[PDB]
């Protein structure tokens, strides 16, 4: 599906 | 590992020239299914393998929802890692992450993986064990401080386990049945 | 501050349903719930965003959450299974990536049967008078047994003050039979205070059992959430 990323 | 489903994002910068042409590639096992590119007209998660033009069509604006905020996080990195390394506040750039869970032939996850890369030097990484990361330089410590804080690491160890071995399920069902 | 978990304590027959609420610190909109099995690492469960699904984990199909417009959420539980006993927290970030709040979590036991819940026995054992001519350090034992489920937590009460020092409480509940399961404790005391007589030494432990709404058939009192406890005297010569 694939990874949501949040920011760093 | 038989069997590996991975996904390539890429942030490239580039100043003056707009925004930063951003895109997301999965490759189930080896071979390229699905693409998603910022330099596209209208933008859209699109099917690069037959079996995958065959699934469901609310799928694929699930998909593009998330790949559109993935677009908006990863260009306020592009912003922070000049904050962190002072650079210069012009100049191209290029985030690139690599995420990924391998399985044996037994369908139990063989290793899951996740690596951070800024300019081509390594950035962070979540380690083996799937609760700790190792920072690369100075910067990518207060990264790592930020993802313990907010608790990252069981989100990306639950997405790289249960998420990404059930989807690998479904992508090779599909490819197998009909190719 | 500070995060709400309730209810704390709860025991579900194989089978039933329940409710797990949560509220998240005032104006924090992001909130997560992970699931803790006993001894085993943190699952992710699944989180909300502004009362909307953000990122979704674990949560099997039977468990259904909601933020609701006061942004605070509810956790749905059917058709439970026993697999399913284990501890949930539920963490609120004021935003998504931001520093997440913890809570104190939520003990959830799925029984094979309500009939096999039933409180502990406490037992209070003084020192033996070689130890503490020998040893001069006496260890007073306290024995919680035939309870079920473990859902216990043994305290100390020296002159009516709880006490953290000196005491070795067990890790774990020993679990004897199927439907029983045991704990124990000592607490190390200087041999010239047990030798005092004036001095109150009482063990207590604290059953979180069957809630009032659950029904209960007669034949035996129902064993609702209670703490007993067996007490000591010093005593000299």
């Amino acid at each position: 599906r694939g990874y949501l990323y949040q920011g760093l | 590992g038989p069997h590996s489903l991975r996904y390539f994002v890429t942030a490239v910068s580039r100043p003056g020239l707009g925004e930063p042409r951003y895109m997301e590639v999965g490759y189930v096992d080896d071979t390229e299914f699905v693409r998603f590119d910022s330099d596209a007209e209208n933008p859209r998660y699109e099917p690069r393998a037959r079996w995958m033009e065959q699934e469901c069509p609310e799928y694929w604006e699930r998909e593009t929802q998330k790949a559109k905020g993935n677009e908006q996080s990863f260009r306020v990195d592009l912003r922070t890692l000049l904050g962190y390394y002072n650079q210069s506040k012009g100049g191209s750039h290029t985030i690139q992450v690599i995420s990924g869970c391998e399985v044996g032939s037994d369908g139990r996850l063989l290793r899951g993986y996740q690596q951070y890369a800024y300019d081509g030097q390594d950035y962070i990484a979540l380690n083996e064990d799937l609760k700790t990361w190792t920072a690369a330089d100075m910067a990518a410590l207060i990264t790592k401080h930020k993802w313990e804080q907010a608790g990252e690491a069981e989100r990306l160890r639950a997405y790289l386990e249960g998420t990404c071995v059930e989807w690998l399920r479904r992508y090779l069902k599909n490819g197998n049945a009909t190719l | 501050s500070g995060v709400v978990q309730s209810p704390r304590h709860i025991i579900k027959e194989k089978g039933g349903r329940s409710v797990l609420t949560c509220i998240p610190i005032s104006g924090h909109s992001n909130v997560v719930w992970y699931q803790q099995t006993l001894g085993k690492e943190l699952k992710f469960l699944i989180q909300h965003y502004e009362k909307v699904e953000r990122d979704k984990g674990f949560l099997p199909c039977r468990f259904s959450v909601q933020q609701f417009d006061d942004y605070h959420s509810e956790m749905n539980m059917s058709a439970l299974e026993l697999e399913d006993s284990a501890m949930y927290f539920c963490a609120s970030s004021l935003r998504w990536g931001d520093e997440q709040y913890f809570g104190p979590g939520t003990r959830l036991t799925v029984v094979e049967d309500l009939r096999n819940v039933t409180p502990p026995k406490v037992s209070l054992r003084e020192p033996s008078k070689a130890e503490i001519a020998n040893k001069q350090k006496a260890t007073l034992q306290c024995q919680a047994r035939g309870f079920f489920p473990d859902h216990v937590e043994l305290s100390w009460w020296v002159n009516g003050k709880e006490v953290h020092s000196g005491v070795s409480t067990d890790p774990q509940a020993y679990k004897e039979s199927n439907y029983s399961y045991s704990l124990s404790s000592r607490l190390r005391v200087s041999a010239t205070f047990w030798h005092n007589p004036r001095n109150h030494f009482r063990c207590q432990v604290q059953f979180h059992g069957l809630s009032e709404e659950d029904k209960w058939p007669e034949g035996s009192p129902k064993p609702v959430t209670q703490n007993i406890s067996a007490e000591a005297w010093g005593r000299a010569d």
